[PDB]
């Protein structure tokens, strides 16, 4: 709601400071990383002869 | 056809593993066996009046012992067979009696009217020496390479390289699971090629039998960290074997198999798989597999040297 009992107004909400930096500097970095850890996953399923896409 | 299919693949693998006495007993009438069941024994995943299974259709129903007797003849190498010919003789003279032979193909009743109508005479007399022996040999061998070759469909009397390199890859029993995908590029890598005659891939399967002399013939090119080519496969089969290969054959030997090469075929790459196929005289299918590939792992591993 954005005001209380009587007519009185309820407080500015926090907010965090340097939200979607602190976001963006978690979440790039993981893609990555994920991107290099399914790379290699894949290179060693093609190198055990177990999986390979033809 | 779902269930079909692993019913051929479980004749398959106990075609591949456990042979002596659960095929012999996997297949036949109603103790004995019969020729034609015994062509399908011998071929995965699946009358004549030329062939040697004819001479034994027209003769009584095989036993067990001349069961083992046939493996034998197809698996041992000619100047092996040689050897085990002069051992089956016992007496002096360069001839196998009935009564020795007997002895010698009951040696191998452990479970406790044969081939010898084909050997001997029907007074089961006429004793025979080594040159009908290997002509035995040689028959029986040519004759089921016919069969094989001919199961394959031919067209113009010639079999695709694909075909040929699938059946090359049956030969080993070894599911890389990869080197199918080899066998599959074969056909655009090799695209609108020849047909690949009888007489080369008979040249071929018979080198590929006498390996284990062309191994220590070429023992300078190990211990010395070299690798095969095209040349020398060419000088090893013209010498060891005593038959030419056509430059065709060598070709898309080297194309199925030089996968991590580079068109060298190191040891590992081929020599050494014809070499432990030819030693095949000496949920389960997990635990052993996974060892063994866990070992080979960790020792790649590990190989980084002092």
């Amino acid at each position: 709601v954005i005001v209380t009992r009587s007519g009185a107004i309820l407080p500015k909400p926090v907010k965090m400071s340097f939200g979607l930096l602190r976001v963006f500097s978690i979440v790039i970095p993981f893609l990555y990383v994920g991107t290099l850890i399914s790379k290699n996953f894949a290179a060693l399923l093609e190198e055990h002869d177990i999986f390979v896409p033809e | 056809g779902f269930r079909d299919r692993k019913v051929m693949e479980y004749e398959n693998r106990i075609r591949a593993y456990s042979t002596p006495d659960k095929i012999f007993r996997y297949f036949a009438t109603l103790v004995f066996m019969t020729p034609e069941d015994f062509v399908r024994s011998i071929t995965p995943n699946e009358a004549d009046e030329g062939s040697i299974f004819y001479t034994l259709g027209e003769c009584g129903l095989i036993s067990f012992s001349d069961y083992i007797f046939l493996t034998t003849v197809l698996s041992t190498p000619q100047r092996n067979f040689e050897i085990a010919f002069k051992m089956f003789d016992l007496n002096g003279d360069g001839e196998v009696d009935m009564e020795e032979f007997e002895q010698v193909q009951s040696i191998i009743r452990s479970q406790t009217s044969a081939l010898t109508t084909y050997f001997f005479g029907a007074d089961l007399k006429g004793k025979l020496t080594i040159k009908n022996f290997l002509e035995f040999q040689r028959k029986l061998q040519h004759d089921v390479l016919k069969l094989e070759f001919e199961r394959h469909d031919p067209v113009d009397g010639r079999i695709t390289e694909r075909q040929f390199g699938g059946m090359l890859l049956a030969y080993s029993g070894v599911q890389s699971k990869k080197l199918t995908a080899m066998q599959r590029q074969l056909k655009k890598h090799f695209k609108e090629g020849k047909g690949l005659t009888f007489q080369e891939v008979e040249n071929f399967f018979t080198f590929l039998k006498n390996i284990n002399d062309v191994d220590t013939a070429l023992s300078f090119y190990h211990m010395a960290g070299a690798s095969l080519d095209k040349v020398t496969m060419q000088q090893v089969a013209r010498t060891v074997a005593k038959v030419e290969l056509s430059d065709h054959v060598c070709d898309v030997v080297f194309a199925l198999f030089d996968c991590d090469g580079n068109g060298e075929l190191s040891n590992k790459e081929f020599v050494s798989i014809m070499k432990q196929r030819l030693m095949r005289g000496l949920f389960t299918r997990l635990m052993q597999a996974m060892w063994k590939c866990a070992q080979e792992t960790a020792w790649d591993f590990a190989l980084p040297k002092q």
